[PDB]
RNA sequence: AUAAACAUACUUUGAAUCGGCCAAGUCUGGUAAGCAGGACUGGCGAUGCGGGAUGAACCGAACGUCGAGAUAAAGUGCCAAAAAGAAACAUAACGAGUACCACAAAAGGUAUUCAUUCAUAUUGACAAUAGGCACCUAUCGAAUGAAUGAGUCCUGAAAAUGGAUGGCAUUAUAAUUUCUUAACUGAUACUCGACCGUU
RNA sequence: UGUCGGCUCUUCCUAUCCAUUUCAAGCAGAAUUGAAAAAAGGUAUGAUUGUUCACCAUUUAAUAGGGAACGUGAGCUGGGU
RNA sequence: AAUGGCUGAAAGCCUCUCAAGCCAGAAUUUCGUCUAGAUGAAUACUUUGUCUUUUUCUUGUUACUUUAGUACAAUUGAAAAUUAUAUACGUUGUAUUUAUUAUCUCGUGUAUUACUCUAUCAAAAGGGUAGUGAAUACUGAGUUAACAAAAUUUAAAGCAUAA
């Protein structure tokens, strides 16, 4: 219908060498790459939308989502930080993850 | 420590590992460098082994001490009975070597040809070649065909003929033909398919591919010898007569 | 043999910074490296300092009778002289530089018609030929 | 240290055409045409027209252009322009590479080619093996007269080589050479005309 | 860096309380320019920060800097040898600007960290006096070069994308 | 969404180490690359010195057993997989995934020949280099080392600049009538409303 | 002057322990030693955490269970979280690349960069050409010659399983030396808050 | 942690003995001497001694120097200790 | 490789190059030859033609059997080479994911297509010819939406026959 959203790609946790924290997740927003770019998206809405091969014989959805918020920049090349309602899988690296309008502040 | 005294290494490390082969015909693995400026020809033959005897040769060359009367030399004895052509088939030159493009064969095939392709032949239906030759003279298979042969004259660098034996006419038990494909060296490739659609179902002889007093090549499977030790496999020491466990091994 | 050199008096554009895409004029060459740029301030707001060469661009244009070292009365006098003004906005890059602030001004429906108007005509000059 | 610019020019003689498609100098003149490829990244080669002689006048001149660079990159510009220089020289007189032979017992014997693109040097120190020694393609070897030959061509680069690869075969081995003192060597080298 | 102006007087018995020790101490603040003028007293006249008085610490700024000037630095640096008087001509438009310019290149070319050399003086020389063979080049009012081999300039990181689309190519500038 | 396209990466002019830092961070963040030519790209080093590094890799190799010692690839495909699979996670799920998605060909195949190609700025050999310093191409030092297939993509290569230089004459004509025929209804007086429009915002 | 009331002064009973080891802007014996023995201090032993790839001692900092934030040593081409710009001597080489640390010397080079001193540089210095190897003449017209010092580079540089700037890799760097920008990344240490226990 | 030497066997180093390619000599030839590339190939038979070592008689293009828990004892021998 | 040379600057001369560019030169290196060898390719017959899983028969495999479920042709993706790149311009300043005006109905013909399908010549082609459909421009007009719903991407049981 129409593309409401800005794919980002979890490239991982917030971590150091021999270190991770799950909490925080890292997030790079397509078209931004500066640091001066994230006050826009500090805030918006972010939503990791995965499929789960369901039975019929089942009533769980087959396409459930898990919500967060962007935080923070981190870095200087518009890298953001978002905390979700649960951590993100580490199967989920590199995947896409919907970056959406609202809340809007326009 | 370094070894005492130095002697050369016992056996070869250019055949290592000594697998034992599986198809009792060898693969030769290549083949004479092509030059485009002759007669297009066969490069190779396919003969049974029968036995050695032992001629007396009278001496041509000069400037050697042999003797007049003629020196003694051994001879193998190859019965090559004349192959069919049954077939050929087109190589390109790719980035992952020679990859064959199609195989136009011929409109009759010999039951030894068609025994290739199964493994019991007395519970087969033999039906080998069947669709290939009740369906040969239709429009459409025809159309067919000559795109398969237009095709490698366009997109090919390689030719080779796919002929095999007669077994009828050697004492082997063995019914089922042996198959080789011998390569065309020779002019263009537009000619090479020339040269090899009119030799489809045409017996060759030896004379016609080597002639007289030429050096050639022979690739063939050794005789099987099994399990065998370290000294006639590397051709190591034997050990003193003194020693425990054993003398015929590597210390 | 090249055209467009870096001396004293030659155009130049600035291409990052506060003062991106505007015009300058050098007036003195430090080194291989840095050179002061005195793109008349009260013309096109360029201050009187020394920049890298990394950040600059050349042009097609020259002042003409520009001397190392110049005042910004002088040089103000032979920059309108020259026109540069006029002569740059009718090159390639004077077409692209006001093309960058007028499409940056566009709103969502601003972006609308443009798409719809234009996808018609282009669709429309590919039945033109046969 | 780096030089701002530095500048090395050829004249053109009235005879000769020079046509430059980057950095790939083709010189045809009354001898012959002589093509040449100055692979260096740091050159521009162009036509132009400078006054050489103080009180002279304008002449056309190929122009050897080397900006900002070190001394182990400014070397070029003189090595280049002398190229050019030769190659001009080439196709209005040719070089010549007069060529003698000298031998203490053993007479050697050149057997030219009918074409003049071969030779053959026989009988050397009493030997049995035959030096050939073939040519570069634009050289011709010539019988000038007893014990001497000249090497004829348009290229020196082609020329010289070909004049040093006919010595190179005819070393002495295994003996001292300041007696042995035997081979084809090169008297001198000169043009054509 | 920075150029301080410093100002102080010895007061106990070996000196008289009216002699006024000034100084021209290029620093990067101003807590190191009163380091560095210490030392030079302690060093040259035995006075000690436990019986001296500081008058007045106060920046200088270039009067123009608009103007294009030939500099000439007088320094002394320390080596693995010994010691030794150098002389080094720059062109910048401010004192401190130079000075910079003098401690990058010292710190290059001799290897020679910041701890080792002493400006002696700093100086202005005219366009004829400069020495320096690469300096000597660009002094003059007719100097012009093509700068050729330029990378495309990005007019910021915002543009910078990681993989560009189509060839890349360079500029005659 | 899900990226199902490859991002092909036209190799020539680049430089071996800096190609793969950069398509290697970018493999991990879920990208499929294809990177055509993986022969033509250039490493720091004369051919004399390339070779020497060359032996010393060699020289590397079990010895008790050859046959598990380490296997040196002499095909330039192979001599950027190696480079990129060196700076990939190494014997885990997140590294063996994130290589699956890399592929060089030495010419260009019958898919990634008509896609279009993308280049890294990061990685050009004019941008990371003094230009007088003497550079090797894979293919080049390929042929020393025994890589039999330089003639094939030489040939190979040659019959396809000669297949695209006739395709873009043609599509040269095709896309000038029609430039030529936009320019001549955006003067039509029926079209004034439309182009008035885009006047405004500086499109026509 | 500063600090000190859960301060200060203790009393009684008693456990374990007296094989020690390491660092050093330290010393003695020894050719030297990851050798032997000492003065002062800090550590390991008894000690985890972040960094140096890996390491008892090195650097930061010592630990109840957590949430969020600035930080430390130190890093910001990929493995690996995090940088962009500026100038130079390096690099045609298994040269350079995170101290303790896991090696290199004397010496030589018309290799290269900078600086000092001296002489010749004009109507004419050197090299070249021609004329009467040194010397003088003309053209050629701008730097030339000599010594010394400081950096970098090359030679000096040969060992045994195949291999180690950590690896991939870089080469007007993604190395080195120094900078600029209210840049960034990060410990169980610091700040705030919550809960458990001791005083 | 089976403590010398010898036998059998493989591999590695070059600070090369020979063969291959080179430069220098107070290198006429022959025979040599000094040095560079190069470790892919070869480098022996016996009297005395447990000997490593040594010293002899030969042959050879040469009869080079070393490492691998002073390579190698669920591989041998037990001559020495 | 060592080494000997060619042209040639730096350094007007000289010089094999601690410069660019070449040649000759080893029991050397790589092709070529030999042995083992991975992913593979071609042809012959048995099939199948949107797709899978769990069972299940066989020495084993494939086709095969039953009850389902799911989609149904039609705008995606290519100049090459060089970078001191002939001249002119510097065409500035956001790569893929990610560029369609909600759906449906009535409308006239023309034109276009790296579009689909049919036939033919060819062809290891974003091929030629003819025909048809689809979308778009000329270019309209008309209905409907409110609350609900707008997910396939994979399941479960068998062995009659043939190779």
């Amino acid at each position: 219908k129409c593309r409401l959203h800005v794919n980002a790609v979890f490239m991982g946790f917030q971590r150091a060498q021999r270190n991770q924290y799950p909490n925080v997740a890292l997030l790079q927003i397509s078209g931004v790459n500066t640091k001066e770019d994230t006050p826009f998206y500090i805030g918006k809405r972010v939503a990791y939308v995965y499929k789960v091969n369901v039975k019929k014989g089942s009533n769980k959805p087959a396409i459930r989502a898990i919500f967060g918020k962007i935080v923070a920049p981190h870095g200087n090349h518009g890298v953001v930080k978002a905390r979700f309602l649960h951590n993100l899988p580490p199967k989920a690296m590199g995947q896409n993850l919907k970056v959406f309008l609202y809340p809007s502040n326009i | 420590s370094h070894r005492k005294f130095e002697a050369p290494r016992h056996g070869s490390l250019a055949f290592h590992p000594r697998k034992r082969v599986h198809k009792v015909r060898a693969t030769v693995s290549a083949f004479p460098k092509d030059n485009a400026a002759e007669k297009p020809h066969l490069t190779g033959f396919l003969g049974f082994k029968a036995g050695m005897t032992h001629v007396i040769r009278e001496v041509k060359r000069t400037n050697t001490k042999l003797p007049k009367d003629g020196v003694l030399e051994p001879v193998t004895i190859i019965e090559t009975p004349p192959m069919v052509v049954a077939g050929f088939v087109g190589y390109k030159k790719t980035t992952t070597g020679l990859k064959p493009i199609t195989a136009v064969f011929a409109e009759h095939i010999a039951d030894e040809f068609k025994r290739r392709y199964t493994k019991k032949w007395y519970k087969n239906t033999k039906n080998q070649f069947a669709v290939h030759t009740e369906k040969y003279n239709d429009v459409k298979a025809k159309s067919k065909r000559e795109r398969q042969i237009r095709l490698i004259k366009n997109r090919c660098d390689v030719v080779r003929v796919i002929a095999h034996t007669q077994m009828a006419l050697v004492p082997l038990k063995q019914k089922k033909a042996e198959v080789m494909e011998i390569q065309i060296n020779g002019g263009s490739i537009a000619e090479k398919v020339d040269f090899a659609v009119s030799l489809l179902e045409k017996q060759i002889s030896v004379n016609s591919v080597f002639g007289t007093d030429e050096c050639i090549d022979v690739c063939s499977v050794t005789k099987g010898h099994g399990y065998n030790g370290v000294i006639k496999r590397f051709g190591v020491r034997h050990l003193p007569r003194k020693t425990h466990r054993g003398l015929r091994k590597v210390a | 043999v090249f055209s467009r050199f870096v001396e004293v008096g030659r155009v130049v554009l600035m291409k990052t910074g506060p003062f991106a895409s505007k015009l300058a004029v050098i007036v003195e060459i430090l080194d291989h490296n840095r050179v002061l740029v005195d793109g008349p301030q009260a013309i096109t707001g360029v201050p009187r300092q020394v920049v890298n060469l990394n950040t600059i661009s050349l042009t097609s244009f020259v002042v003409n009778k520009v001397t190392r070292g110049m005042t910004h009365k002088k040089l103000c006098l032979r920059f309108t002289q020259d026109a540069i003004i006029k002569r740059f906005n009718k090159t390639a890059t004077g077409k692209a530089i006001e093309k960058r602030i007028l499409r940056e001004k566009m709103t969502d429906f601003d972006k609308f018609q443009v798409s719809i108007i234009n996808r018609k005509i282009n669709a429309a000059a590919k039945i033109a030929v046969s | 240290p780096r030089l701002l610019k530095k500048t090395e020019h050829v004249v053109i003689p009235e005879g000769v055409n020079i046509e430059i498609n980057r950095k790939n100098i083709k010189v045809t003149g009354p001898r012959g045409s002589l093509t040449r490829e100055f692979q260096h990244p740091k050159v521009d080669i162009y036509a132009s027209k400078l006054v050489v002689k103080k009180e002279g006048p304008k002449e056309n001149v190929v122009v050897i252009d080397m900006w900002y660079g070190n001394r182990r990159d400014s070397a070029v510009v003189r090595t280049i322009a002398s190229h050019i220089k030769n190659m001009i020289t080439g196709v209005t007189k040719g070089y010549q590479y007069k060529m003698r032979v000298v031998y203490a017992h053993f007479p050697v014997t050149l057997v030219i080619a009918d074409d003049g693109k071969s030779i053959q040097v026989q009988n050397f120190l009493g030997e049995k093996r035959t030096r050939h020694i073939e040519m570069y393609d634009g050289v011709v070897v010539k019988k000038l007269g007893k014990d001497e030959i000249c090497l004829e061509g348009n290229d020196v680069e082609k020329v010289s080589q070909s004049a040093a690869n006919i010595h190179a075969a005819n070393l002495v081995r295994n003996k001292d050479i300041r007696q042995f003192l035997d081979g084809v060597y090169v008297s001198e080298k000169c043009l054509i005309e | 860096m920075k150029e301080y102006y410093i100002t102080a007087r010895c007061t106990d018995k070996a000196h008289n309380p009216n002699e006024i020790f000034r100084s021209r101490v290029f620093a990067p603040n101003y807590v190191v320019a009163k380091s560095k003028f210490w030392m030079m007293l302690k060093k040259q006249h035995k006075v000690k920060k436990i019986n001296a008085e500081l008058l007045q610490c106060q920046p200088i700024f270039e009067k123009n800097p608009t103007v294009v000037k030939n500099y000439q630095i007088f320094l002394r640096y320390v080596s693995a040898g010994g010691i030794h008087n150098i002389t080094k001509q720059y062109r910048d438009v401010t004192r401190v600007g130079a000075v910079r310019q003098m401690y990058n290149d010292l710190a290059s070319q001799y290897r020679t960290r910041q701890d080792k050399i002493q400006l002696i003086s700093i100086t202005t020389v005219g366009d004829k006096a400069v020495k320096n063979p690469v300096l000597h080049q660009f002094v003059g009012h007719h100097v012009k070069f093509p700068m050729v081999h330029c990378k495309p300039v990005i007019a910021s990181k915002r543009f910078n994308l990681p993989i560009k689309a189509g060839k890349l190519t360079t500029k005659l500038c | 969404s899900t990226n199902n396209k490859v991002t092909v990466i036209d190799c020539h002019g680049h430089v071996l180490g800096r190609v793969a830092s950069v398509v290697a961070k970018h493999l991990l963040l879920g990208q499929k690359f294809v990177l055509v030519r993986c022969e033509d790209l250039q490493v720091c080093g004369t051919l004399k010195m390339r070779l020497v590094q060359w032996e010393l890799y060699q020289r590397k190799r079990v010895n008790t057993n050859p046959t598990r010692g380490a296997f040196h690839h002499r095909s330039p495909a192979d001599m950027v997989r190696k480079a990129v699979r060196g700076m990939l996670p190494k014997n885990n799920y997140r590294g063996k995934l994130a290589l699956k998605n890399l592929k060089c060909f030495e010419g260009c195949p019958a898919p990634y020949d008509k896609m279009k190609k993308s280049s890294i700025p990061e990685a050009a050999a004019i941008y990371s280099f003094n230009p007088t310093r003497k550079r090797t191409l894979l293919g080049e030092l390929g042929t020393a080392v025994g890589w039999k297939y330089a003639d094939v993509v030489a040939k190979n290569e040659a019959e396809r600049k000669e297949r695209a230089a006739k395709w873009y004459a043609a599509k040269q004509l095709k896309q000038k009538a029609v430039a030529e025929a936009k320019e001549k209804i955006l003067a039509d007086e029926k079209y004034k409303a439309k182009v008035a429009i885009l006047k405004k915002f500086g499109y026509a």
